[PDB]
């Protein structure tokens, strides 16, 4: 009975950690973009359109 | 033959520090330049080990509970400590294990012995006094082997009862310290595994008298208890354990 | 490649299709020296055997037992097992063996059996219904019998109750055949229970004395000290063989090792806890266990519209262990190595590329 | 090498094919990454033998002729400071060719400015 | 808090250590992200009164 | 017993390949950034701040 519960909860936790890693990669990309905007729009004047 | 020893001096037992002693090889596996974390019955670092004396008038041979394992440290000169007494009730009702080292060889027997209340050996100044048992009825295992053996010699022993296997780990160390356990590192090699298959819950050291009444030769020994914990063992290039980390001692070693 | 890609046309490129294996050639089983044999010579071939009411029980333990010599002996007239197999005695392991030796009559040899009822079974030697082990019996007319009659072998003839299994009774109490009171005084209906056999050389087969040894096995929670013999083979080095060293099995190339073990150590492990070093139990020498040369089989081809010529890359495989060229990526078979440098068409790896112009690398 | 294990593993289908294909995609992606980073020039430029750059010294970043690896002293220090069915595929570009690409980029940006990145 | 569950879970190896390591990496990555975005100056400038 | 070992080792291999794919995405993002820096800082002079 605990073997069934362990494999179910371990699959749930592995799914959660995989989704968190993908979302953390997305948030890291957004934060790298935000740091680029902080460097190029706030700390200087940008010729890049939009 | 049994003799009550009635010329003892009453004194409470002592305690001292284990330092980084009691480490043994957990397995028969060579490891080279690697750090190995292992879960086994280990002796805790800097632990409270019970200290017993034999000095003249002190003669410390009590019976102590075995628990899950015994670390036996021996600061020995002139070979007073000769063996140990292993069993549960220490009478003819149950079956007991005998380890003796007399003047010729070491004898390991698993039989139904009638232990004396005060068992000892004796050396006349020549060993001519054996008073450790009064009977031997039903034997199941006999094993004769090669001998294991200022304080000059240091004898460390680990005894474990796991799945009917009796593991004896040992290490001989040349020391020159007078009173206490020296501080250092020495991993105990596996010597012999015994197929005993018996229940053991209590133990007792065997000493030797010096006759010239009786006189107790100068000796001191230490009893430590093995607990299930984790060690991080360091293996050098030559494959000997040179250092260890107790994972439950302090947060730094954790 | 067409089988792997599930298509009848293959585009230009390199395609990993299979996995090269160095197949194991031999099996090497090395087991330590067969010493400390069980003392079966002092039980089966002793000087004087015991009687059946006082059968001698020898405890066989802490030794290795060679039952093949006992089973292949043709002197035994009866070899009947009731809980095990005779051909699997050398394979199984037991905690201890009880050897019960006695002498009986030739017609009573069948009476040492589970479920068998007889005078020897009820009053002299009883086996349980769940008996395990083997009964061995052989004729001893040339040794035990005497021309004046061998009366030394006694047997119990009368008892009030039947035996429990593996129970001895050496008591000499006077039996009461009737209901008259007997205080140990013999009378008309009170007889001594132990009678002597009539072993003489003029009797035929059935009245001759038979020496019987009965082996009984115990399978308690004690460790199995009694095991069968181990047939170790010769050791073969420098080849991808299946090694079996003291119960540790695997596949690898066994070469000489410069690692100096401490004498208590038997196996060797790396960082990743894989057995890469081992000690042979027969001769105390240290052997490195290199894994066999597994590799990926890649097929280098142009398009099937262009040509059907292919080249094969065995990744991380030396060319002596498989237009043959050795690269750092592996062994490339079917491509002609040239000294000219071109642009990369089909990547091989480690700076090597392949192209079609035949296939060149 | 257990055949019973592989017979039971065939019941799970093409999981092994998916794992191998994902690892193959990662393996070719690493070579594509190195190709996009370092192979930005198709002309292998060299510096002139005389290093007269108006007082500017590039010896710590230009390749050392005395070293057999043809690396710069900075690149040599960088390479010194970095220390069961499993196989490691070698990279398509060796470290010597990546060093050659960086040497070509350095020679182009020293001798020709930004003109080599936009044309001749 | 079931010790039998953890004894059975130790048979599966270092899955839990892998998941804890991944979550710890995400947790320190968030602080790295905030550090990269907002801490682009080492001088705390002040407007005039 | 072999089925239990197969599903455990298959879960381990799937976990390894999934985290390798996530790390490959991170390394691909870093390499795209490195190729952008190679094009804009080495092959030219960049007006982009920091
Ligand atoms: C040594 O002392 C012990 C302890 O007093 C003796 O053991 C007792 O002996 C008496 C003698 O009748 C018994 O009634 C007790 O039951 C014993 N106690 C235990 C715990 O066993 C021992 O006999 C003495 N030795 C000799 C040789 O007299
Ligand atoms: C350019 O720089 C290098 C190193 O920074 C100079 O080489 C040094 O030259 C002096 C004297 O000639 C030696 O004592 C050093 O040992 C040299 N260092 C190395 C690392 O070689 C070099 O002189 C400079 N100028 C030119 C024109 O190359
Ligand atoms: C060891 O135990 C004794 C009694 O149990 C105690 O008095 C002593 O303080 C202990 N030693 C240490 C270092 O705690
Ligand atoms: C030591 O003990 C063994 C076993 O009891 C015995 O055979 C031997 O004679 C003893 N040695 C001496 C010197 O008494
Ligand atoms: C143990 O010994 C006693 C007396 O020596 C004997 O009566 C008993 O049968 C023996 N038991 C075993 C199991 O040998
Ligand atoms: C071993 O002995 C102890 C104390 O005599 C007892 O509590 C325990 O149940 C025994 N174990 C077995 C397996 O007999
Ligand atoms: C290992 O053994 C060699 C002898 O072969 C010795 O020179 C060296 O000092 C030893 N190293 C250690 C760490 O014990
Ligand atoms: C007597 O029996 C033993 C059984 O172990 C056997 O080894 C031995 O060879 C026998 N003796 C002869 C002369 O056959
Ligand atoms: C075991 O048998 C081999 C066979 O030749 C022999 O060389 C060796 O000395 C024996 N003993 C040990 C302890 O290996």
């Amino acid at each position: 009975q605990i073997d069934r519960l362990i494999t179910g909860r371990l699959q749930s936790l592995q799914t959660y950690v995989t989704q968190q890693l993908i979302r953390a990669a997305e948030i890291r990309a957004s934060a790298n973009l935000a740091a680029t905007k902080m460097s190029e729009c706030v700390l200087g004047q940008s010729k890049r359109v939009d | 033959q049994c003799v009550n020893l009635t010329t003892r001096t009453q004194l409470p037992p002592a305690y001292t520090n284990s330092f980084t002693r009691g480490v043994y090889y957990p397995d028969k596996v060579f490891r080279s330049s690697v750090l190995h974390s292992t879960q086994d019955l280990f002796l805790p670092f800097f632990s409270n080990v019970t200290w017993f004396h034999a000095i003249h008038k002190r003669f410390d041979n009590p019976v102590l509970p075995f628990n899950d394992g015994v670390y036996f440290a021996s600061t020995e000169k002139s070979n007073i400590i000769r063996g140990w007494i292993f069993g549960t009730t220490l009478d003819s009702k149950t079956q007991s294990l005998l380890i003796v080292n007399n003047a010729t060889n070491v004898v390991i027997k698993v039989c139904e012995f009638q232990f004396c209340n005060d068992p000892f050996l004796g050396v006349y100044y020549m060993e001519s006094e054996f008073r450790v048992y009064s009977s031997a009825n039903n034997c199941t295992f006999e094993y004769v082997s090669q001998p294991f053996l200022n304080f000059k010699n240091l004898r460390e022993f680990v005894f474990k009862n796991i799945d009917g296997y009796f593991k004896i780990y040992s290490k001989h160390t040349p020391i020159n310290l007078v009173r206490d356990l020296p501080q250092g590192f020495s991993a105990l090699e596996p010597l012999v595994d015994l197929p005993i298959g018996i229940n053991i819950t209590r133990f007792q050291t065997l000493l030797a008298l010096h006759r010239s009444g009786w006189t107790a030769g100068a000796a001191a020994y230490y009893v430590g208890y093995l607990q299930p914990r984790t060690f991080l063992l360091k293996y050098n290039e030559n494959g000997t354990i040179t250092d260890a980390v107790d994972c439950a001692l302090d947060p730094l070693s954790e | 490649t067409k089988c792997t890609l599930k298509s009848f046309t293959v585009e230009k490129g390199i395609y990993q299709t299979s996995n090269f294996r160095v197949q194991p050639t031999e099996s090497i089983v090395r087991f330590p020296n067969i010493t400390n044999l069980c003392p079966f010579g002092e039980v089966f071939n002793a000087t004087r055997f015991a009687s059946v009411y006082a059968w001698n029980r020898k405890r066989i333990s802490n030794c290795v037992a060679d039952y093949s010599v006992l089973y292949n002996s043709a002197s035994f007239s009866t070899f009947k097992c009731y809980g095990v197999s005779p051909t699997k005695l050398n394979d199984l392991c037991f905690t201890n063996v009880y050897a019960d030796s006695f002498v009986i009559r030739g017609d009573e040899v069948r009476q040492i059996a589970p479920g068998q009822t007889g005078k020897i079974a009820d009053y002299n030697y009883k086996l349980p219904d769940d008996f395990t082990g083997c009964v061995i019996a052989w004729n001893s007319n040339n040794l035990d019998s005497k021309v004046g009659g061998n009366y030394n072998y006694l047997y119990r003839l009368f008892r009030k109750s039947n035996l429990k299994p593996f129970e001895r009774d050496i008591s000499t109490e006077i039996y009461q055949a009737g209901s008259t009171p007997c205080n140990g005084v013999e009378g008309f209906n009170c007889y001594f229970p132990l009678q002597s056999y009539g072993f003489q050389p003029t009797y035929g087969v059935g009245y001759q004395p038979y020496r019987v040894v009965v082996l009984s096995f115990e399978l308690l929670h004690a460790p199995a000290t009694v095991c069968g013999p181990k047939k170790s083979t010769n050791l073969v080095k420098n080849k991808c063989v299946n090694f079996n060293f003291n119960g540790l099995t695997g596949t690898g190339v066994l070469t000489e090792s410069n690692k100096k073990f401490l004498p208590f150590q038997q196996f060797g492990r790396d960082i990743a806890d894989t057995t890469d070093a081992v000690r042979d139990p027969q001769t105390l020498e240290i052997l490195d266990i290199t894994p066999c040369s597994f590799g990926g089989v890649s097929v280098i081809t142009p398009g099937t519209n262009t040509s059907n010529q292919v080249a094969v890359l065995y990744q991380g495989v030396n060319c002596t262990e498989v237009n043959v060229f050795q690269t750092r990526a592996g062994c490339l078979i079917g491509a002609e190595h040239v000294n000219n440098s071109y642009e990369c068409d089909i990547p091989i790896g480690a700076g090597i590329c392949a192209s079609y112009q035949s296939i060149i690398a | 090498d257990s055949t019973e294990c592989s017979n039971l593993l065939l019941q799970y289908g093409s999981f092994c094919t998916q794992l191998n294909r994902a690892l193959t995609g990662i393996a070719v992606e690493q070579d594509k990454n190195t190709q996009e980073v370092f192979a930005q020039v198709k002309q292998i430029y060299k510096t002139p033998p005389i290093k007269d750059f108006g007082g500017f010294n590039f010896s710590q970043i230009l390749p050392d002729p005395s070293k057999p690896s043809k690396r710069s002293p900075i690149e040599d220090l960088l390479f010194n400071k970095v220390t069961n069915g499993l196989t490691v595929l070698p990279p398509l570009l060796t470290d010597e060719m990546i060093a050659q690409y960086t040497s070509a980029l350095l020679a182009g940006t020293i001798t020709s400015g930004w003109t080599f990145g936009a044309g001749p």
